[PDB]
């Protein structure tokens, strides 16, 4: 016996990696070395999942600080935590009284956003993190359009928010 | 093939499944390392991710883009937004199914593509059917309450999964009308 | 070599990507039969006439035919004439000297046409009547269950002794229902 020789849709997890490596080398040849892959493989999954868990906390990741399709997935989950940090930077204060009460009520939601991450996943699928934080991360990028991330403060805010 | 397929189907285009807006997802189809047997099953799988990216783009573009809005129902208004919410909620089994496929890829990475194809054949009917329902409303510049009727005629459909799936969007757009009338009356 | 070596090993590449098949053999007529008959033909003085077919292995055929039978179209084997799959007379297996093969592959091609036309018909409803739509839905509801059993067999290929007469006999209650 030698086996039934499965194709390049069923023989991967090793020929998958070889096929990716060959494709990247082919693209670098077809360009001229002007392309430069930053190695979108190594690190593997769980390390990557911990890193994207860390960017949602508010601390910076391993490629961003203030398979090659991983870049597309990675940008979408990186800019989320980049917005969360820039929202804490806008809520940095101890002036209008209602503006202060508004900012503290915002921080009561930012605490929820920090609580949802790292209470549900310890480490999970790379797709699960994006799907789980799609209905919620959309809310966070709504807050950038809402806030100033001229602009109402104080009494102007008390009328504008009403 | 293992992660690349799920990455394509989730709506992140790679360098194997190259996004165009004229041809959607597409295999490279210029290597003698993949062959006509797997090619066809793959094209059948490419269709779903193409439609999916269209869906998500429209939903994101028009929901959560303004505070809450002069006026054109095909671009503005609460009813279009409530439509996009209903369309997003019917797409939740697609996400759940793709998640299950990753678990089986973890269990054995040498399972056949036809098993995957068999799993995703039920979406293969459903996605093109809802695409025309959204496309007619946006293309004809349909305003106001006529949107509710346009989906209602396509919930008279001759495919039961499509019919129930569109009925859920009709439930959402009825809900916003209930919510307004409950104060107006 | 180094990537083509890995390709040649684990993936096949031998009639459908150009690489002349050097598949080992035990010769000695029961599996050398095509060669035995060709040598007999030459020794009887044909005169000459070298027959050129490119030599596929046995199991590859059976797997490809499964994918043909399930309901997906466009495979490498089986020359199409209008959208009608027919037997390919440009391939050959180590025995049977391409005649018994020409009969039995014609049988499965006869099934392949019936499934080809029905699946094309179903595709052309998605690109109303209220009765055609239910009709294709019933046809489709049969096809998904049929395709599932074919696909699990194809999965179980990789997981033994495989030859024609087992998979043909096993699919008798399916090719009966197909008619």
């Amino acid at each position: 016996g030698h086996r039934e020789e499965p194709y390049l849709t069923e023989a991967g997890r090793d020929a998958f990696d070889k096929f990716c490596r060959l494709h990247q080398g082919e693209l670098q040849l077809l360009a001229g070395g002007v392309l430069q892959a930053p190695q979108p493989v190594l690190v593997k999954e769980c390390e990557l999942v911990k890193d994207v868990l860390n960017v949602l906390i508010g601390v910076v990741s391993a490629t961003f600080s203030l398979p090659e399709s991983i870049s597309s997935l990675l940008s979408e989950v990186a800019e989320y935590g980049t917005c969360y940090t820039r929202l804490s930077h806008f809520s940095l204060q101890p002036k209008g009284l209602v503006f202060q009460a508004f900012t503290s009520g915002l921080r009561r939601y930012l605490q929820y956003y920090r609580a949802c991450v790292l209470s549900t996943p310890p480490t999970l699928s790379l797709l699960t993190i994006g799907f789980l934080f799609k209905k919620l991360g959309r809310q966070l990028r709504y807050l950038a359009e809402l806030c100033g991330v001229a602009f109402p403060t104080g009494v102007k805010l008390l009328s504008y928010l009403y | 093939m293992i992660h690349e397929l799920l990455l394509a189907l989730s709506g992140y285009p790679g360098s194997i499944f190259t996004w165009n807006k004229r041809s959607g997802l597409q295999v490279s189809q210029d290597f003698p390392f993949l062959h006509p047997s797997e090619t066809s099953v793959l094209n059948r799988l490419c269709r779903l991710g193409t439609d999916y990216i269209r869906f998500t783009e429209f939903i994101e573009q028009y929901t959560g883009h303004v505070q809450q809005q002069q006026g054109q129902g095909g671009l503005h208004g609460i009813y279009l937004r409530a439509f996009c919410t209903g369309l997003d909620s019917v797409l939740q089994p697609y996400r759940q199914a793709l998640l299950d496929l990753e678990q089986e890829f973890l269990g054995d990475p040498h399972l056949s593509i036809s098993h995957v194809n068999y799993f995703l054949d039920q979406f293969q009917l459903l996605f093109p059917s809802v695409m025309v329902v959204v496309e007619q409303i946006k293309s004809q510049k349909i305003h106001g309450c006529q949107i509710l009727e346009t989906v209602y005629k396509h919930s008279c459909g001759g495919l039961p999964p499509v019919r129930s799936a569109l009925e859920k969007i009709l439930a959402v757009c009825h809900g916003v009308m209930y919510k307004q009338l409950s104060a107006w009356m | 070599p180094d990537d083509r070596s890995w390709l040649e090993h684990h993936v096949v590449h031998q009639y459908w990507t150009a690489r002349p098949s050097q598949f080992p053999h035990s010769l000695h007529l029961h599996s050398n039969l095509a060669a035995v008959w060709d040598q007999h033909l030459y020794s009887s003085d044909p005169l000459y006439v070298p027959d050129d077919r490119v030599l596929v292995t046995e199991t590859q055929v059976i797997r490809e035919t499964l994918w043909l039978l399930s309901g997906v179209k466009k495979l490498f084997i089986f020359q199409l004439i209008d959208g009608k799959v027919t037997v390919r007379n440009n391939i050959i297996v180590t025995h049977l000297t391409h005649s018994c093969l020409r009969s039995v592959l014609e049988q499965i091609a006869a099934y392949g046409q019936v499934v080809f036309r029905l699946q094309e018909f179903i595709d052309e409803v998605m690109g109303p009547f209220r009765t055609y739509q239910a009709f294709m839905w019933a046809l489709y509801k049969y096809f998904i269950s049929f395709k599932e059993e074919l696909a699990e067999i194809e999965k179980c290929i990789i997981n033994t002794t495989i030859t024609l007469a087992i998979v043909v006999d096993k699919l008798a209650p399916r090719l009966s229902q197909l008619k």
